[PDB]
RNA sequence: UCUGAUCGUUUUUUCACUGACCCGGUGAGGCGGGGGGGCGAGCCCCGAGGGGCUCUCGCUUCUGGCGCCAAGCGCCCGGC
RNA sequence: CGCGAAGGCCCGCGGCGGGUGUUGACGCGAUGUGAUUUCUGCCCAGUGCUCUGAAUGUCAAAGUGAAGAAAUUCAAUGAA
């Protein structure tokens, strides 16, 4: 850069009594709407209080790379929707008179959504996979379902998000899903999952029961603990 | 009977405070970053008289360091403070009269006034017309300090709470006999409006169980428990002793 | 920016819509109950209003209680096809708003008086 | 179905889901009133056993009274 | 006769943590860690080249003045 | 004579309620005597007020043991 005639640098001094402080982020200090300080500290309590094993077993979740494999399989076996159930219903009814075809046929395998439908097909030993949303709103809705799956001999896996389990189906959210039957081509793909799912969830179920969470004190509170214990060290 | 005078002094009525003409509160300033680690410099614009108080305040003018305007306070004025003076405020502001700095960074034996109780309440202790709290001996572990309040009771005050140096201006007030009934009247009219007391021994036996009789005599032992119900509790409360 | 520079959180203003009702709340606009023929009740004629009408070049009227001075001008102007310079309106003890209508210099307060019937 | 399991669980009270949860209840009755709308029951079975169904037109308010 | 202190219960006393709860400040404006940087200070070695450690600073106290709405630099893209 | 504010005196049917308090011991609150001058004697037995308390005489809900088949009976322990 060639020399400019009279262009000045003119810096600024920042500090106590010097020029006025700039406008920078106060993300930690802003008085938040007090409806979130409810929902925010609730994230902290579940880190502090001794969360019991029946609940804490909902943090340990199926990995990502395994999750996409399952979500691939569920993409093949989603239930029918409006606007094509409808058209098939248009195809169903209008063919009854002709005599060549008619309304109903055999039902190819599909998923099953509600916990009140899953369980009723679990204690009959009819469910192959059981997928549990890791964060159901009252967590009492599925706080009993793992220990039921082990006692009946069922592979069960926990996925992240009840909203995308609501995309394997076509509703806002779906607590649970369960495979009861599959077709012969994919039957290879299923056994690839349950051979690794049940090695981490069903097989070491006894490891999960003896587990307790919480007591992870705050970083301000724990850095002090380390510093003072360092002092005795 | 009826409620005695001093039993409706809590009803929140005629016995309120007379605070129409009072200039303002008396608080030092909120603790912020510039005061915690450095020191901020302010002018003493004008010293004024705050009615109902023998300790005249002082309009100190500071500068907000994170916006652009002029902020004003009402410090209790120490003694020696005069207008056009640069009052400092913080942790690294040296010792001199009328210049707040937190107890803990001031040497043992330094006289303070308008001392805070707990860090951040902007001045509560030893701020009458000419009183002063003395610092005694720090304890750089557990971060405490011991002050000798004006009464004489030694307090274990938390450190890091601030106190403007020097005695409070207006001292030596109660050395002039008021000398007049009226001159005491004008004094108590400017404050909570409760001046002319009438002894219990004079009122008929409804108010003040003391009263009544045919000789204007108390009749009852003066000293009273503090479990006594609200309405008998008159006279020398909870007397640990009496007599000269 | 406007992400975080101030230490307060305020309500984020949103979009607003105006009423688009699927029917009118009421059937049809309610016609006036206060028109030309109701805000000028009748001319007044006494020994005061006759001096007022022959000398000051003004008229006198009696007018409904709720009527501006801006409204009385229009009524007399439209009623008798006349002009008005200024209007003064006291309200009598009985409760009728007496109105003094100063007449424009281009007109003759007697010749208008004969038309409206008062002598 | 799950409701029998839910029913047999809340019989065994003395949990923490009830202690994790009072704080949710005890605070936000000041951020809003001591009478606000819940979006959906925090007890699914009990609401249903009492007459509540899940269709349109049903509301569920949480209300906080003081003991003594 | 004391034969570990292990996983287990409780009567426990003393101290410590904070998450329940309470108080105070505020326009909730720089809190707890980790290094960049040093007018300097020191602790220590060390080929005088430097290397390891501890202190400090948002670095201002004769003046009733002024102080925001970025200069500078770095990287893109558009018109003509 | 009380009181250093999780305080004194007090209002209140009730709340993170209210007055003194836009206050802080040269202050608020409760009394008695009655300008100044000159003095304010003896009694802590009585009636009050307050101060402390382990070896504690009396001492009520819980709580712990003993007998009974149980309701219960008994005992130790025992705050102000």
């Amino acid at each position: 850069k060639v020399v400019n005639p009279l262009f000045e640098k003119r810096p600024k001094n920042f500090g106590i009594g010097q020029d006025i402080q700039p406008k920078r982020d106060l993300t930690r200090f802003v008085k938040w709407p007090r409806y979130i300080r409810l929902q925010r500290q609730r994230a902290i309590l579940y880190k502090r209080l001794k969360v019991p094993p029946a609940i804490n077993q909902f943090t340990q979740a199926l990995d990502r790379q395994t999750a996409t494999q399952l979500l691939k399989l569920a993409h093949k076996y989603r239930p029918e929707t409006k606007q094509e159930k409808k058209q098939r219903l248009l195809a169903r009814a209008e063919k009854k008179a002709a005599g060549k075809g008619d309304v109903p046929t055999k039902r190819p395998p599909v998923l099953r959504a509600g916990v009140n439908t899953v369980t009723t097909l679990v204690e009959n030993k009819k469910a192959q996979l059981v997928v549990i949303a890791h964060d159901v709103d009252p967590i009492e809705l599925v706080v009993f379902l793992p220990a039921l799956c082990r006692k009946m001999g069922v592979p069960y896996c926990i996925i992240k998000g009840k909203a995308r389990l609501g995309r394997l189906v076509h509703r806002k959210t779906c607590t649970t899903v369960a495979f009861t039957q599959v077709n012969s081509e994919d039957k290879g793909a299923l056994a690839k999952l349950v051979e690794a799912i049940r090695t981490n969830y069903n097989d070491r179920y006894d490891e999960i029961r003896r587990h307790w969470g919480g007591n992870v004190l705050g970083p301000k509170s724990v850095a002090r603990i380390a510093k003072l214990e360092k002092a005795k060290a | 009977g009826r409620v005695i005078r001093g039993q409706r002094k809590g009803a929140g009525s005629v016995f309120r405070a007379h605070v129409k003409h009072r200039k303002g509160a008396a608080r030092l300033r909120a603790v912020d970053f510039a005061e915690r680690h450095g020191y901020i410099k302010g002018i003493v614009k004008d010293i004024i008289h705050d009615p109902g108080r023998g300790a005249p305040l002082a309009k100190v003018v500071f500068r907000d360091p994170y916006r652009f305007k002029k902020r004003t306070e009402l410090f209790i004025a120490a003694e020696g403070i005069h207008t056009g003076q640069f009052v400092y405020c913080g942790k690294k502001a040296q010792l001199n009269i009328g210049n707040v700095l937190p107890v803990g960074t001031m040497p043992e034996g330094t006289i303070v006034c308008c001392l805070e109780e707990k860090p951040g309440d902007r001045g509560k202790l030893a701020r009458a017309s000419g009183n002063y709290a003395t610092v005694i001996s720090h304890n750089p572990e557990t971060k405490k300090t011991r002050v000798k309040l004006p009464s004489g009771s030694k307090k274990v005050i938390s450190s890091a709470n601030r106190a403007v140096v020097g005695v409070v201006a207006g001292g030596g007030r109660i050395d002039k006999p008021i000398l007049k009934a009226g001159r005491a009247y004008h004094k108590y009219k400017a404050k909570r409006n409760c001046w002319p007391r009438v002894r219990g021994v004079a009122m008929n036996p409804v108010e003040h169980p003391f009263g009544g009789g045919n000789h204007q005599h108390i009749g009852k032992p003066s000293t009273i428990r503090r479990d006594a119900p609200a309405g008998r509790k008159v006279g020398l409360i909870a007397a640990r002793r009496t007599g000269r | 920016k406007k992400i975080r520079t101030s230490p307060t959180f305020r309500r984020p203003k949103t979009l607003r819509l105006r009423r688009q009702p699927k029917y009118p709340r009421k059937s049809a606009p309610r016609r006036n109950k206060l028109d030309h023929y109701a805000i000028i009740k009748f001319p007044l004629t006494t020994e005061s209003a006759m001096k007022k009408i022959e000398d000051n070049n003004t008229l006198v009227f009696i007018v409904d209680v709720k009527a501006n001075k801006h409204q009385i001008k229009q009524a007399v102007k439209k009623l008798y096809d006349i002009d008005v310079a200024k209007v003064n309106t006291l309200i009598r003890p009985d409760g009728e708003k007496k109105a003094y209508v100063r007449l424009a210099p281009d007109y003759d307060a007697l010749d208008v008086a004969n038309k409206i019937g008062i002598i | 179905g799950a409701y029998k399991y839910i029913q047999e669980l809340w019989r065994k009270k003395q949990s923490d889901v009830m202690r994790f949860l009072l704080r949710v209840r005890c605070w936000q009755y000041r951020q809003l009133s001591a009478l606000h709308r819940a979006p959906r029951p925090t007890r699914p079975d009990k609401a249903r056993r009492l007459g509540y169904k899940a269709k349109q037109g049903y509301v569920i308010y949480r209300i906080r009274v003081r003991r003594g």
